[PDB]
RNA sequence: GGCGUCUGGGGGGAACGCGGGGAAGUGAAACAUCUCAGUACCCGUAGGAAGAGAAAACAAAAUGUGAUUCCGUGAGUAGUGG
RNA sequence: GAGCCCGGUACGUGAAAACCCGACGUCUGUCUUGAUGGUGUUCCCGAGUAGCAGCGGGCCCGUGGAAUCUGCUGUGAAUCUGCCGGGACCACCCGGUAAGCCUGAAUACUUCCCAGUGACCGAUAGCGGAUUAGUACCGUGAGGGAAUGGUGAAAAGUACCCCGGGAGGGGAGUGAAAGAGUACCUGAAACCGUGCGCUUACAAUCCGUCAGAGCCCUCGACGUGUCGUGGGGUGAUGGCGUGCCUUUUGAAGAAUGAGCCUGCGAGUCAGGGACAUGUCGCGAGGUUAACCCGGGUGGGGUAGCCGCAGCGAAAGCGAGUCUGAAUA
């Protein structure tokens, strides 16, 4: 039996072409320009979503830097008088207590300054 | 050891006609049965598919044109299997696809299939079909709805019993075969199984003895 | 069409009773003289085909 | 009530067939012949080694010849007669044939391999030093065609 | 040799038959013996079929078969072969 | 999408004439001037033939110890106690009777005609050829050789008016539908437009991806606009980011290939083949080939084949056997 490679052939093609709606130039119309786009899109996609936390991470530990210094403190010192506390908030809770509860900020920077050592450069 | 009750077109039961065990209480073999109708239907259809090839199409006995200088890809002939109208690489070609099945496995089917019909009583033994010496498709009519309501059946009438044969040949559901010639794609289509006195008893001296 | 067996290979090669390929072992056939007794004693006789000649052999005289 | 729709095979008794050449999914672009040479376009023989002296070809040829006027004898042991004669009695060629110990239409040698116990009269073709003892140990006679 | 008078032939056809002539690419990892192959093709001829056909035959001591032809085994065997 | 509307089907019927098969005849030849079983002797039984020699062909046999058959050249016999063959050759036995001619059936095939069939194709397929097809066209010539199917149930194929030279179109009609108008079933992609929403003229962009302000649209709730387990379109801006394939030690490329789209284009089949592995039947047995009978897929068919004993070059022996002086 003769088969025509017609419908089998359509179905990938509109879903690839679907796909890459809103694509420049060929990479939207043509089937094959779409289909190499569209490799390097999820390719992108993949390796975006593992890089996306660690620029998050940046970007709060920006700002938490940036609310730190102005309680006259180091994000660094900071981070160790947090960690001696004992106080377990993540930097995310920590970004969004500084950019929208500044007295909440400033009472950890003073929990956190308490829990500092005397001397940070003592070899204890 | 299943017994069968003989009905006449009269409507009163005439005899009984006892079915050897070896022929209607067999295991029923899914498997064999299977690969036997299988086998024949393969031998049922003809391989009558051809295709020309590269070497018989009309034609192209000759290299185009120059292989270099032109800036073309090279060609050797215009019957190509990539050129349009060129021959076929691996097409249809005519062949026979019938299979050399063992006899026990299709005498073994056809015992499974026949006494998968009779474990249900679905086999039913007559004299006659009708009254002889003239078809006539209504009493054959009716005398299968007295023998039972279901859609598709099968009767197994000689090759003498012309009148039968021509009575209950137009029904849409009823299949004539002869006794000889039984076999276990026929007898599985089959809902039920209409046997003539003579046809069974020519069945069962041609098997068990 | 049946398949054809090797003729050579046929001609060397032989089968025990329980399949085992034996042949004969070769520098038998001439210059005999410089060759000690035992060398030819441990030539004569047949031996079982090694296993690494055992695919190509038996595909050669099926 | 078993119709056409109810038969299906074996369990494990179909296997698909494997498509090669069909994207990389599977077998791709390759068709699991590697790279180019010999064996990726068409095939290698199976007598060639590579030019150097074949192993058909370097080995002695088996000695000796074939005797075309050999005569050669269906075999059958004095324990397949006591398995096959519990009663004993007359055992002929055609006997041995029914019961399905030799071939219908061959000379009949008798050998002496096991153990006989019965009282048997044997007509062959041939007999053993052996199984005519044990014949005739039994009481049974041993004679030949 | 000429003259006259009668009866035949001539060419066409897709396949199949018989009798002749008869390659090379190819394989042998080269190549000449060999293969391809008595194939491709060519020549002369028929018939509805053709050819063969009635033992100067096989066989092996069986008191054996009994014209030819065709199919299946024998058998990829006995053998043959740089 | 019809068994009961039509053509038909099952089933019966029909040949003036021609031809083909038979049968009975006229007709022809032919035996009867014949037939049987017996007895001892001379003649005949296919001649430039058989045989031999030289050079070749073909036989499993490639000249080999080379038999049988056959072509050319020389030589060249016998008529039955004769001759030929039984794989060099000799003897004995066995078989047959060359150098004369005819022979039906079993077998091979289809230019053509008839009736059917298809787990064959359905307009880049199937014949090269569904349409002017071996046509158009190409070549002096042998020769090569295309492309083009579908309105609608019916033409009812748009009377009439208007713009226009016409083409074409807008009304009006026919039609179930004119998103069926003889450019006509369905009408995809490439390619080219028109309208609307967002964005873009300080900007170094494998053209995407992750965050993402703003604008527009939309689904709910509460008021008059503001959020929400919302969804969409476009996206200023920031981070990251060297097309695909082949061949490669190694190529984002300055190694190769691709202008784009839609169709077509590559591990297939045959053989009781060979090996391995599933699965089924039977099981020390399994199994038939040709062929015969069944309108079928069924029944028969023991010829063979594989198992059933091996060792030895072989004679041969045999649960043993070979080598060997040896139980060595």
């Amino acid at each position: 039996a003769r088969v025509k490679r017609a419908l089998n052939a359509q179905k990938k093609r509109r879903t690839v072409l679907k796909a890459s709606k809103g694509y420049r130039g060929q990479r939207s119309r043509l089937y094959r320009k779409a289909k190499e786009q569209q490799l390097h899109s999820l390719t992108y996609a993949y390796r975006d979503r593992r890089a996306r936390k660690g620029e998050f991470r940046k970007l709060w530990i920006s700002r938490i830097n940036a609310a730190a210094r102005a309680n006259d403190i180091t994000y660094n010192r900071l981070i160790q008088g947090l960690k001696a506390a004992g106080v377990e908030v993540d930097r995310k809770n920590l970004a969004e207590l500084a950019v929208s509860d500044p007295a909440a900020f400033t009472a950890l920077v003073d929990v956190a300054r308490a829990a500092l050592p005397e001397d940070v450069n003592a070899p204890s | 050891t299943l017994k069968v009750d003989v009905k006449t077109p009269a409507g009163k039961t005439d005899g009984s006609v006892e079915l050897p065990a070896e022929l209607f209480d067999v295991e029923p073999n899914i498997a064999l049965m299977h690969q036997v109708v299988t086998a024949q239907l393969a031998a049922k259809r003809q391989g009558t598919h051809s295709t020309k090839t590269r070497g018989e199409v009309s034609g192209g006995g000759k290299k185009p044109y120059r292989q270099k200088g032109t800036g073309r890809a090279r060609q050797g002939s215009t019957r190509a299997p990539q050129f349009t109208g060129g021959g076929t690489v691996h097409g249809p070609k005519p062949r026979d696809y019938s299979q050399r099945t063992p006899k026990k496995m299709i005498a073994a089917a056809l015992r499974g299939a026949l006494s998968d019909r009779a474990r249900n009583d679905r086999i039913h033994a007559v004299t006659e079909l009708v009254e002889g010496q003239t078809p006539s498709t209504k009493s054959a009519k009716t005398f299968l709805g007295t023998l039972t309501e279901n859609k598709k059946v099968l009767v197994v009438i000689g090759r003498t019993d012309e009148v039968g044969a021509k009575s209950v040949r137009n029904l849409p559901g009823v299949h004539v075969i002869s006794p000889d010639q039984l076999n276990t794609y026929d007898v599985l289509n089959a809902d039920d199984v209409v046997f003539s006195v003579e046809a069974l008893n020519a069945y069962i001296s041609a098997n068990s003895k | 069409p049946k398949a054809k067996t090797h003729s050579g290979a046929s001609k060397r090669f032989r089968r025990t009773g329980t399949g085992k390929i034996v042949r004969q072992k070769a520098n038998r056939r001439h210059l005999l003289e410089h060759k000690p007794t035992k060398r030819t004693r441990r030539l004569d006789g047949r031996t079982t085909v090694s296993a690494a000649d055992n695919s190509r052999i038996n595909k050669l005289l099926n | 009530v078993i119709k056409l729709h109810d038969l299906k095979p074996a369990p494990g008794e179909k296997k698909a067939k494997t498509r090669v050449g069909r994207g990389e999914g599977s077998k791709g672009k390759t068709a699991g012949r590697g790279t180019k040479g010999t064996k990726a376009r068409k095939n290698v023989p199976v007598m060639f080694e590579g030019g150097q002296m074949p192993i058909h070809m370097r080995l002695p040829k088996l000695k000796g010849f074939k005797n075309r006027f050999r005569t050669e004898y269906q075999v059958v042991n004095v324990g397949d007669i006591n398995k096959a004669f519990p009663q004993g009695g007359t055992v002929g060629v055609d006997e041995l044939v029914a019961k399905g110990l030799v071939r219908k239409n061959s000379l009949v040698k008798v050998l002496g391999d096991g153990k006989l116990t019965v009282k048997v009269d044997v007509t062959a073709n041939k007999f053993s030093g052996s199984a005519r003892e044990a014949i005739t140990a039994a009481g049974g006679s041993a004679t030949e065609l």
